[PDB]
């Protein structure tokens, strides 16, 4: 999430985002709450 | 302790012991070798 | 509420109560029925015709005794009611019946049209806030501490040992037998009157009472005892006669081992705890011999434990080491260890809405006592 | 880029692990899982449910035992990740899992299957970065350091036998036996019910595993040595009880050599085993004469190779002088080898990445199997 702190162009943003992504793949090894994955969704979108 | 709890009422073990119990008592060598001649 | 909810240490032969947190069943009273046995003419007489606290174990020989539970189960509800009335008395509660959770007792192996009846009249008499009916055996390892422990207890109701292994009980290992110290009383006049003593009434009944808590005692050994020269030591009676005593003092406690001569079929309490242990695994028995746990008023004896633990001897297993302890309140502990269930905010699953048993009924406590 | 990678020696009873260029594996514990018998209602006991090694040896009475593995094949892949979670364990490793090299073992004589949801497994819920695993007799072939061998293990229900020359194995004169003292336990107990006793539960089947284990050895003539009387030295439980005998400390194990006894085509481990010798070379047999490599745990009987021995003078060969190796840490020999295998700069060619398996996966394990 650092990345998206210290953001700065479309480049470094887009494949911080893809990074990014990569570490959400945890999914499977976390069993984390679904509507609360979505608030994080959603959450990631008002960062963006 | 329930020391005055047990001024109360009177189901107390006195004078006896509350434990009773059952007293005491007192490589693999190798070189098998099937010497065939 | 923020307060006490109503811990009743549901007494077979002697009911107690009290609340949470408190180490004192602040009322403790035998399960009988007083009402008169004469009718009183002269204007200015004691009346109420219905009578519990010390007036009615006072004139005896003018109230009707009328003893209400039967093998641990009442069958007389009204009487239930009656004394529920009387732990809601002014010399007890002056509270209502919402006020506070309800926690009672049971013993197992029961119908389940005990409980049913039970809550009937609990939530059509009262309009109680949450009730709650189990085990004390729970609550008596809760007393030692422990978590594992075989408990047998000895009430005037009915007789039981439960095998705990840290509380997943084991339906098919629970042994419970139905006798009582009452019998014990009765044979006792048995022996009154082979010795030649006149007694049949109520009243005399709990002087026999008495006299089993005092006069009795255990003979350790079984059958060398039988044969001791008798002295027949004399009591005298508290009116104030006297009355001679005989081997009976402790005969009559080994019917409770040898039932079969009162020709109820069974094998001795010994041996049934015996049996309890056999229908277990294998080397969890080894914790048991360490694990015995003593429970119920009707073990109060003059050599009961060390003639109980001959017993054990002679059920001995192999060359193992056996622990047997033996609380000092061999019954009020259990009332106190509900008092520390009802001091758990973790009681989620034990409180009940009274909605909810409008909705389901007893069946719903049946999910939660099964 | 790595870091140190761990050996898994999987005995098909026991797994057994522990970090690279070691002596010893780290950990050695059993293949099964038990999950508790009797629930609870009372509050404050334990939890968990799902339990490996001292815990389920600790309390075996409720958690019934069941061996997910078969032959290597695995039924509860989900439980043997939770299993590599508890092999993950703070009492275990604390370390972390997708950014380390490991080490597990490989039998052969098994469907692809098995090692591509392997695979699946540790490149899908896990992000090991490098890993690969072969044949567990290289391994044993480290720990001896030589050349040529005949390697024969021996599982709990799993044996097979594989010669290799220089590090090249026979593929056309390799066997396998579906069976060791699986159902040598298993035929046990038959005689346990063939002279009357039951001991079908889990653990209690395991501890007959442990009584076998402890007690059990070779005959010489097994026609012959029947002729005798076994005395039957009673071995007494943990229970405290009487164990009888039988011919069990000799017969049983030898189920092996009579597979048609116990209903199998098959003929007999060092039959087939010389029958593949017989399919190799002839001038390599020469070599295997005294590269006879012996494996597995489950070897330990009185008198093994010298049995083995008299079965080496039943295949006699054209009159060539024969050796045995037999050492003590035969289970062990497969955990050091690949230790010393995993002490070596020649995994860089003997690994594979986890980005090989990103960019191929099945097809990285078809191809770049061996
Ligand atoms: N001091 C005593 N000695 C022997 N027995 C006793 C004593 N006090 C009470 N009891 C026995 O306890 C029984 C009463 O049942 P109890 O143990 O009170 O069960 P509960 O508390 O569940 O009512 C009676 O049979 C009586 O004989
Ligand atoms: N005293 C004994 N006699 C025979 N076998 C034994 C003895 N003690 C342990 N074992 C065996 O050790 C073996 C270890 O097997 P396992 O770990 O499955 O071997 P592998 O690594 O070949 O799979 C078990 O099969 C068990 O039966």
């Amino acid at each position: 999430l650092n990345d998206l702190l210290s953001a700065t162009e479309l480049d470094k943003i887009r494949q911080a985002l893809v990074a990014i992504f990569t570490h959400l793949r945890k999914i499977r090894n976390t069993k984390y709450p679904i509507q609360r994955a979505l608030r994080l969704v959603e959450a990631i979108s008002r960062d963006l | 302790m329930a020391d005055p709890k047990y001024a109360d009422l009177p189901g107390i073990a006195r004078n006896e012991p509350d434990v009773y119990e059952t007293s005491d008592l007192p490589s693999t060598s190798v070189e098998h070798i099937i010497v065939n001649p | 509420i923020a307060n006490q909810p109503v811990v009743i240490d549901n007494g077979s032969g002697v009911i107690k109560a009290g609340f949470a947190g408190d180490q004192i069943p602040k009322y403790c009273f035998p399960n009988y029925v007083g009402r008169p046995k004469h009718v009183r003419v002269m204007a200015g007489a004691l009346e109420g015709d219905i009578f519990i606290g010390p007036k009615a174990e006072e004139h005896r020989g003018l109230l009707s005794i009328r003893y209400p539970m039967e093998h641990g189960i009442v069958k007389d509800w009204n009487d239930m009611e009656r004394i529920w009335q009387y732990v809601y008395s002014k010399d007890q509660l002056q509270t209502f019946s919402e006020e506070h959770p309800v926690l009672l007792t049971e013993a197992p192996l029961n119908p389940r049209k005990n409980r049913e009846r039970a809550a009937e009249v609990f939530f059509e008499t009262f309009n109680v806030p949450a009730l709650f009916i189990s085990m004390q055996a729970v609550l008596s390892l809760y007393a030692t501490g422990r978590t594992t422990g075989v408990v047998l207890d000895s009430g005037d109701g009915v007789t039981h040992a439960v095998p705990i292994y840290e509380g997943f009980a084991m339906p098919h290992s629970i042994m419970r037998i139905d006798i009582a110290g009452r019998d014990v009383s009765r044979f006792l006049r048995l022996y009154l009157r082979k010795e030649g003593y006149d007694f049949h009434s109520s009243s005399e009944f709990e002087i026999v009472k008495a006299i089993k808590e005092r006069a009795c005692y255990l003979s350790i050994n079984p059958q060398k005892d039988e044969t001791l020269e008798t002295e027949k030591a004399q009591y005298y009676l508290p009116d104030g006669s006297t009355i001679e005593i005989g081997p009976s003092r402790f005969r009559a406690p080994e019917l409770l081992f040898r039932p079969d001569l009162i020709g109820e079929e069974s094998e001795g309490i010994h041996e049934v705890l015996v049996f309890a242990i056999q229908k277990s695994d294998m080397d969890l028995r080894r914790t048991l011999f360490s694990n015995i746990v003593l429970s119920g008023g009707s073990t109060l004896f003059k050599g009961f434990g060390d003639r109980l633990l001959s017993e054990v001897k002679k059920l001995a297993p192999k060359d193992v080491k056996i622990r047997i302890s033996a609380p000092q309140e061999r019954l009020y502990s259990t009332w106190i260890g509900g008092s520390i269930l009802a001091s758990l905010d973790t009681f989620k699953k034990m409180w009940v809405s009274k909605k909810e048993y409008e909705e389901d009924g007893a069946r719903s406590i049946h999910r939660k006592t099964f």
